[PDB]
């Protein structure tokens, strides 16, 4: 291996881009059985979040910072970078990474870095003895040791390449995706790579081929290198300068792109020329490199520099997310809840089985939605012109009752609709516009415990309940009728066909406590509770239509304090009843 | 990126270059839908780029007969970010041949235009000639031949152009059209259509792209055209690249190749081609046409799925793995 | 929604019509940049001069 090893420990300088690099890299970890690469982020934006990035089967939660500084004070361990953002701000990070003396590796995969910005990285890399690779580099891979970057692409492919172990055969590219094809060939024709780099395809990468060469002939694992270059330069024939000039233990086996010489100094016929010269294996096209290889390969078994020492390991593969198991029933999932109303996995909604948008084209309404989404059932003309009227007539009843005015209050106060609306309905309750079940509830056991006792249904309620849900009004009497619920009546009794035992007690009752007190009169509440309950709707379902319909008074009254600017409400003094303790003096602790 | 006359003059200007008065709609040279206009001793000066900075070349001998006249450039090597004084420049200008009052009228000329170099992200600078009135001493750049570092636009507001053509005859429609879903996406897609050719390029990546080129030329070929994607482009990118290469003429193979990509999702990318390819069909562009598919990347099995079933609607599809060396599947259609 | 508007209306909906353009742009961008309910009942709305306040 040459530059990445498993005491490269780095920092990822970018965003997204060096998230999956970094989710790439755990991938290499998990397979190679060693530590995150990756102990930090850094990255202005996303600073202080934490990125959770799987070790195999195991979450590994990792730090975003802010700059550099605090990274490494954090993480003394980090000697390397890796550039992920883009060229406008990539020059400027790995400036930073370079100055760090921690540091001593900074790779770049950026493309589109100025030419002048290189250039003054590859001075700066060398005044201070650093290494810089890129920029538009994928990577650096050291087979059993370190991935640096997204190089080696999928799982599947670290295995097919073997790059959870070393061979013999060293990797140098300009061009990033034939790293990758390279790695294979050798794995396919030899025993696989110690290390591949690529060196990126620009003009002035930060480290050239003889620098890598340099290295790669230190290293005793690396026999041979697989060199691919291209036209544009002179990075290959300096490299067949460098194999020529000296005695050198490793082969080079070199593929040159550009000998379109027949389409429209620096010629791949040129390069290959020079490093055929300099005692390089050069095919004549990128089919021969695996007969190269092979050939180097068969040179090393019979010359006794590898050994035929069979891949003695048992590999671990990568876990399958929870969803694949449970398509093949391999795993068991508790739901966390279940729904019986609604699925919104298909194109649209369907609500008990219907289509949403198909009730829209064939002429249902909202009243229909109501009854499909709280009773499962499409309801019937009937019911769906009884739910119509009880939504209009409940809509609103002015700005003075709690749940109008708990909005009003928030609207004032500067707060959003949705949230303005939530306070105005959480005064919906047992005194205001909630006592709909209750009243259904009380009046059909009135019905079937007290038929012809009204005293008798009255004593019991006073005594175990206190007074009848449905009854009473703080504004509406006798003397003042509430024309909601002689409307509902009237239509109940006159328009439809329903029989209504529950509504026919509750009126009996009506006539019994106005004796009491004149504003004892059956409200909309208890109105509305006993026409649902006598058309046999689910008696959860029964405040659903006061709370549905009040939201469109509220949301009014939200709609109407907004367009006047209404400023913040406090409440006038004189409407205040201070009956507070005497003031006394604290006594001492 | 090789850049206009006009613009060239324009950073000469800005850095105060002697520049001859122009115009862009006596001399008359066309930029065919634009012409210049710009009013008619002579040197020779360059700034080229490399690795440690760039090299200024000066010569006595300036126009046509500088070829022969190779001997008297002077040359010297500016370190990036040490550039050079005045008089420096002066002795350079006077190791040429330049006397007293020109010489360091040279190296003040020389200066502007290694600060135009240095500041403008400049690969290279070319004035031949550089030409001098003697009467008055006013000096003009007649022939301005400049090379900027286009990625490094951003940093420049200034640069309302764009720059000249690869090949020397600008771009096609498909061409432009593929330019402009590439400037749009985060991913690569790159179209050049080559005149003739029976073997269609629908390859990825740049190094292998080129790596297929040779295999088809070097195997007796003619390629149809050169296409490139690269970086996880886009499917719809990659349709609106596959189509672009059905609609080429007398092409009789499709090489649909690549290396082992490293992130490119190969299902993504295989389903624009896909579909691309299922698009060109039913206008019957794909009549006859064998298509050949070697490729490796993560998804490969999924993609690589997905266009072998392109068999059971009548496609004359070969699809092969990692298997099948790279360039190899370029023997198989010439074969054919 | 768009489908009725556009083929049961003789509306003229520029918000909507602006909305369905950015979608072709977004979606090409990432897939998932569909132009969804709330923007489509907000374009609707406010081509039918609904006060702004009203729409959530
Ligand atoms: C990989 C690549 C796409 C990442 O670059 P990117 O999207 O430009 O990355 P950034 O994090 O710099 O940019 C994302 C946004 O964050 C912003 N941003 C980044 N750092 C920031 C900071 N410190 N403060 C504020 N904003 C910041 C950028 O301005 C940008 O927003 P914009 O598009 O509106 O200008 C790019 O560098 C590239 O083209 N690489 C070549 C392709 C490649 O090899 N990809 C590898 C895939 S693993
Ligand atoms: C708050 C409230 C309970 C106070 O009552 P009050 O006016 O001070 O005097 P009472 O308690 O005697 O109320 C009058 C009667 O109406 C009854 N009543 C009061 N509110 C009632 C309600 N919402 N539902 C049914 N009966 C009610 C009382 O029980 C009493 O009847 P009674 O003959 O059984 O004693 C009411 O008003």
């Amino acid at each position: 291996s040459i530059l990445a090893n498993k005491d490269t420990r780095a920092v990822i300088i970018g965003g997204v881009a060096g998230v999956n690099a970094a989710k790439r890299m755990a991938q290499f970890d998990f397979l190679v059985n060693r530590p995150l690469t990756v102990q930090a982020f850094v990255y202005p934006p996303e600073a202080g979040q934490q990125k959770e990035i799987f070790r195999g089967g195991e979450l590994k939660n990792v730090t975003v910072y802010d700059s550099l500084a605090p990274a490494l004070e954090e993480h003394p361990d980090i000697n390397t970078a890796l550039i992920y953002l883009g060229a406008s701000r990539a020059a400027q990070a790995a400036k930073e990474a370079l100055e760090s003396p921690n540091i001593q590796l900074v790779s770049m995969i950026t493309e589109g870095v100025p030419e002048k910005d290189a250039k003054r990285l590859k001075k700066l890399a060398q005044k201070l003895g650093k290494m810089l690779n890129g920029p538009s580099s994928i990577g650096i891979m050291s087979a059993g040791e370190c991935r640096l970057g997204v190089i080696g692409g999928e799982f599947k492919n670290l295995k097919l390449c073997n790059l959870y172990r070393q061979g013999s055969f060293g990797v140098l590219t300009k061009s990033g995706g034939l790293s990758n094809e390279a790695m294979w060939l050798c794995a396919q024709n030899g025993d696989g790579i110690t290390s591949a780099v690529a060196i990126g395809g620009d003009a002035y990468p930060g480290t050239d081929f003889v620098t890598y060469l340099e290295m790669f002939e230190k290293d005793p694992a690396t026999k041979a290198v697989v060199m691919i270059g291209e036209v544009g330069g002179n990075l290959e024939e300096e490299a067949a300068e460098w194999l020529a000039a000296e005695p050198r233990r490793i082969k080079l086996i070199a593929a040159i792109g550009g000998t379109c010489q027949e389409v429209l100094a620096g010629s791949a016929r040129s390069k290959m020329n020079a490093l055929r010269d300099a005692g390089a294996y050069v095919p004549d096209t990128f089919g021969g490199l695996s007969k190269e290889i092979k050939k180097v390969y068969e040179e090393l078994i019979a010359a006794g520099e590898i050994s035929t020492e069979i891949d003695e390991a048992v590999l671990p593969e990568l876990p399958p997310r929870v969803q694949e198991v449970m398509k093949q029933g391999e795993v068991i999932v508790e739901p966390l809840i279940r729904t019986t109303i609604s699925d919104d996995r298909g194109e649209e909604p369907r609500y008990a089985g219907y289509a949403a948008s198909e009730l829209c084209s064939k002429g249902y309404g909202i009243e229909d939605v109501i009854g499909l989404l709280w009773n499962k059932k499409l309801p019937t003309r009937e019911e769906s012109e009884i739910i119509k009227r009880i939504v209009m007539i409940s809509a609103d009843h002015g700005p003075a009752v709690s749940g109008a005015f708990g909005s009003i209050l928030a609207a004032c106060a500067g707060i959003d609709m949705p949230q303005a609306v939530s306070a105005g309905m959480t005064m919906i309750g047992p005194r205001f516009g909630g006592a709909v079940t209750n009243a259904g509830k009380y009046f059909k056991m009135a019905v079937e415990d007290y038929p012809n006792d009204i005293p008798g249904f009255l004593s019991w309620m006073k005594k175990n309940v206190g007074p009848v849900p449905g009854i009473g009004h703080r504004v509406k009497s006798v003397k003042n009728p509430d024309q909601r619920v002689k409307y509902l009546v009237s239509y109940i009794k006159n328009e439809t066909s329903l029989h209504t035992p529950c509504l026919d007690y509750a009126l009996e009752v009506e006539k019994v406590t106005t004796a009491k007190k004149g504003n004892l009169i059956l409200n909309v509440d208890g109105t509305i509770g006993c026409i649902l309950m006598d058309l046999d709707f689910p008696v959860h379902s029964l405040n659903g239509f006061f709370v549905l319909a009040r939201t469109i008074g509220m949301i009014g009254h939200w709609i109407d304090q907004n367009n006047q600017n209404s400023r913040l409400i406090r409440l006038y003094d004189y409407l205040i009843n201070y009956a507070v303790k005497p003031e006394q003096e604290v006594p001492e602790k | 990126a090789k850049i206009l006359e006009g613009p060239a003059m324009k950073l000469f200007n800005k850095w105060g270059i002697p520049v001859p008065n122009y115009v862009v709609i006596l001399v008359v040279k066309a930029h065919i839908g634009q012409v210049i206009i710009a009013e008619m001793a002579e040197f020779y000066v360059s700034i080229i780029g490399n690795k440690d900075g760039a090299e200024l070349l000066i010569s006595k001998h300036g126009g046509v007969d500088i070829e022969d006249n190779w001997d008297s450039v002077r040359r010297i090597q500016i370190e990036l970010d040490e550039n050079p004084t005045i008089e420096q420049l002066t002795e350079l200008a006077k190791d040429a041949g330049f006397e007293g009052e020109i010489a360091e009228r040279v190296g003040k000329i020389c200066s502007r235009l290694i600060l135009c170099f240095d500041n403008e992200d400049a690969q290279s600078i070319e004035i031949n000639p550089l030409v001098i009135r003697k009467s008055d001493m006013r000096f003009a750049a007649l022939d301005a031949v400049m090379n900027v570092d286009y990625d490094a636009r951003f940093r420049h507001a200034d640069w309302d152009f764009k720059p000249v053509s690869e090949i020397g005859r600008p771009f096609t429609e498909a061409e432009q059209q593929i330019m402009e879903i590439d400037s749009r996406i985060k991913g690569s897609v790159k179209f050049v259509e080559v005149p003739g050719g029976e073997i269609a390029l629908l390859t990825a990546g740049g190094g292998a792209s080129v790596f297929y080129a040779d295999a088809v030329v070097a195997r007796g070929g003619t390629i149809a055209n050169y296409a490139e994607y690269s970086g996880d482009p886009a499917d719809w990118a990659v349709e609106a690249l596959t189509e672009t290469i059905c609609r080429l003429p007398n092409i009789k193979h499709i090489i649909v190749g690549g290396a082992i990509a490293n992130f490119t999702d190969v299902k993504a990318t295989f389903s624009g081609i896909i579909n691309g390819f299922r698009e060109s069909k039913s206008k019957g562009y794909l009549e006859g046409v064998k298509i050949w598919v070697r490729r490796g990347g993560p998804n490969e099995a999924q993609g690589l799925a997905a266009i072998k079933q392109l068999q059971e609607e009548g496609f004359d599809i070969h699809v092969y793995d990692r298997s099948m060396p790279m360039t190899d599947i370029v023997d198989l259609a010439m074969k054919s």
